[PDB]
């Protein structure tokens, strides 16, 4: 069977900085019937590579990545604000199926950033529907990976935790996460302390937003 | 290049099967191929299958094969795929790729590619949002900004417009993506990062149109002072 | 009351021995069977059946009889069904353009009749195919065998039947339920082409009495 595994896609690169693509997989086959596509979010990915080389139209010698047998790889030699974007690799070899790959993040090169983090009490009209949420937000961390806890009365609780992140802000180029707390109002009235713990490679230290139901 | 349209997104029950529409403006498949690739938010492309057009001969990807079906439709040059037995997680984008064909020789690899179709398994008739606000810490708007909040729940279909001020107002404002939560309820957050001596002064309102439900919400986040 | 009497009929010339087939020949290929020296029984023609269509280009479908022309080049082929009209000189289609075509010149007659049970049967008949590209447009009057798999791409397969790389035949799709469209008719065509010969194929002549 065919697994064809890609580079550690998570690529923060300076701009005009090289990069390398490997595209290994499981099994020989022919460096003609793989290609590497390329995606910006929202929209879908385009053509990049016909066959070894082959720097697809309107796009220049910038891409020549090459590779045989059971390694393949892309190369970048420079960097554009096109060129950050989901890279994919794909074999189409014979009328065997077609392999696919699970995406390259190619991303700038940052500063480490600390997420901002501020709670928010549950809103009043909220609770008058009889339901309570607890809104962490983080802001401007970097990178991507962070891990958010939740301590209500100094107990542990994961699992009601629904995140996700927003992409690299334009403006500052970092991203943004919020944690939502989601809990009857019975809930609401029976816990007292509610906080928010956050960990980051930019924060030595973990951080605890707490907030009072007596305050806020 | 040419742009293949794709059929409008909708949603539905679990279990269904689904005919998705790409045809081509115009290039008729006589010899070309193509067939459908799919993603979830984030997610893989993950592969589908490809036909021959021309010809009909097809391959399933052995994963869905007993649930995706291909035929062509050469008289008005469209392509179609089914996929029955629709459970929850199949809600995804959908993509019908094809490469360039000139009728002598086509382009190693699919390039031409469709607009993509939106598909949801989850229930149910569009939930028309509800906005509640989240209002600053008056405690903590010592460091001269306050967070005011924008919280959307539960709505369907996918993601709702939401503006501060009619439009107005953009800076400090970031819109937070697809917030799937319990019973695949799609939610969102909004907040805008203002000065605290601008509190009281400016009237700050959140501006929700959702369309698909035509529910066009409006609230106002007043910070509590305490 | 004018003697118009000719010696015996002679030797028929076979047509029946083509069109009475067992089974007939695909598009893929050509029956391209010659008709020698014999009488040119044209004639009769009318009792094939129900509903054959049948359309010249050149020569007079009744009139046909007297007008001895030099050679004949006669070959058959089943088509799919809607197909039928694709079978004209300087029409352009999918058979027309690459499985045969008929020169603008060509002076003779298209004979075609509907076929449905010999052909068509529940099981189905895979049998027959027919071209699904090819390098470049056939010349008029070319027989294609090769069962090279085709290069869409700038990149040749040789044996590996890949994307881009596909191959030439795919099957009459005939089972007895499909539309009149779909239904397999019979579709032959008789060349009348004329040469440097003493036209050995003429019709036949009626007689008077004694
Ligand atoms: C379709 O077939 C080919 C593909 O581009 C075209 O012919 C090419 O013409 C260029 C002219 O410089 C040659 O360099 C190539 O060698 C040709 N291709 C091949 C495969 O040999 C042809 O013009 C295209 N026709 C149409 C109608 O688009
Ligand atoms: C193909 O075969 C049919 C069946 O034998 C032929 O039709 C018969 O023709 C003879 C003389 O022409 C008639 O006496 C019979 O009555 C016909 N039978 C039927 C059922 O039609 C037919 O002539 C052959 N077709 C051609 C043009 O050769």
């Amino acid at each position: 069977e065919i697994v064809l595994t890609q580079s550690p896609g998570t690529l923060s690169l300076s701009p005009g900085e090289r990069a390398t693509l490997s595209c290994r997989a499981s099994q020989s086959i022919s460096s003609n019937y793989l290609a590497w596509y390329q995606q910006k979010p929202g929209q879908a990915p385009r053509l990049l590579i016909y066959g070894a080389s082959s720097r697809a139209t309107g796009i220049p010698d910038r891409f020549s990545g090459s590779g045989s047998g059971t390694d393949f790889t892309l190369s970048i030699n420079r960097l554009e604000p096109e060129d950050f974007a989901m890279y994919y690799c794909q074999h189409y070899g014979g009328l065997s199926r077609w392999t696919f790959g699970q995406g390259t993040k190619v991303e700038i090169k940052r500063t480490v950033a600390a997420p901002s983090v501020f709670i928010f009490p549950p809103s009043d009209e909220q609770l008058k529907s009889g339901t309570a949420s607890v809104v962490c937000l983080l802001n401007n961390f970097y990178p991507r990976e962070a891990k958010v806890q939740w301590k209500v009365d100094n107990a542990l609780q994961s699992g009601n935790s629904q995140e996700s992140v927003t992409e690299q802000d334009s403006k500052d180029s970092t991203y943004s996460l919020s944690s939502t707390l989601t809990l009857s109002k019975a809930d609401y009235e029976k816990h007292k302390v509610y906080a928010c713990e956050v960990t980051h490679q930019g924060l030595s230290s973990p951080v605890t937003k707490s907030f009072n139901r007596g305050e806020c | 290049q040419v742009q293949l349209v794709q059929s409008g997104p909708e949603v539905k029950k679990p279990g269904t099967s689904v005919k998705v529409s790409c045809k081509a403006p115009v290039f008729t498949f006589s010899i070309s191929a193509v067939q459908w690739v799919r993603q979830a938010r984030g997610q893989r492309l993950e592969w589908i299958g490809w036909i021959v057009v021309g010809s009909g001969n097809t391959n399933y990807a052995q994963n869905f094969q007993e649930r995706v079906t291909i035929t062509t439709d050469m008289s008005t040059g469209t392509v179609y795929m089914e996929l029955s037995g629709l459970r929850s997680e199949d809600t995804a984008m959908y993509y019908c790729a094809a490469p360039y064909c000139n009728r002598t020789t086509c382009y190693d690899g699919f390039d031409l590619w469709g607009q993509g179709t939106m598909v949801t398994v989850s229930s149910a008739s569009t939930k028309g949002p509800s906005v509640f606000p989240l209002a600053p810490s008056s405690k903590s708007t010592s460091g001269g900004t306050a967070a005011l909040g924008c919280l959307v729940k539960d709505y369907f279909p996918e993601p709702v417009t939401v503006s501060w001020n009619s439009g107005a107002l953009t800076s400090g404002v970031h819109t937070f993506p697809a917030v799937l939560q319990s019973s695949g309820l799609y939610s969102l957050s909004s907040v805008v990062t203002v000065p605290s001596s601008s509190l009281g002064t400016q009237t700050y309102i959140c501006n929700v149109n959702h369309k698909p439900s035509n529910t066009k919400v409006d609230k106002r986040v007043e910070p509590k002072s305490c | 009351e004018s003697i118009v009497r000719f010696p015996n009929i002679t030797n028929l010339c076979p047509f029946d021995e083509v069109f009475n087939a067992t089974r007939f020949a695909s598009v893929y290929a050509w029956n391209r069977k010659r008709i020698s020296n014999c009488v040119a029984d044209y004639s009769v023609l009318y009792n094939l059946a129900p509903f054959f269509t049948f359309k010249c280009y050149g020569v007079s479908p009744t009139k046909l009889n007297d007008l001895c022309f030099t050679n004949v080049y006669a070959d058959s082929f089943v088509i799919r069904g809607d197909e039928v009209r694709q079978i004209a000189p300087g029409q352009t289609g999918n058979i027309a353009d690459y499985n045969y075509k008929l020169p603008d010149d060509f002076t003779g007659c298209v004979i075609a009749w509907n076929s449905n049970k010999l052909d068509s049967k529940v099981s189905g008949n895979y049998n027959y195919l027919y071209r699904l590209f090819r390098k470049s447009n056939l010349k008029p009057f070319e027989r294609d065998i090769s069962t090279e798999i085709y290069q869409a791409g700038n990149k040749p397969c040789n044996g590996v039947a890949g994307f881009n790389c596909y191959f030439p035949l795919r099957s009459y799709s005939f089972r007895p339920t499909y539309g009149v469209g779909h239904q397999p008719y019979r579709v032959v065509v008789l060349s009348f082409e004329l040469l440097h010969a003493p036209a050995t194929v003429c019709g036949p002549k009626k007689s008077t009495n004694l």
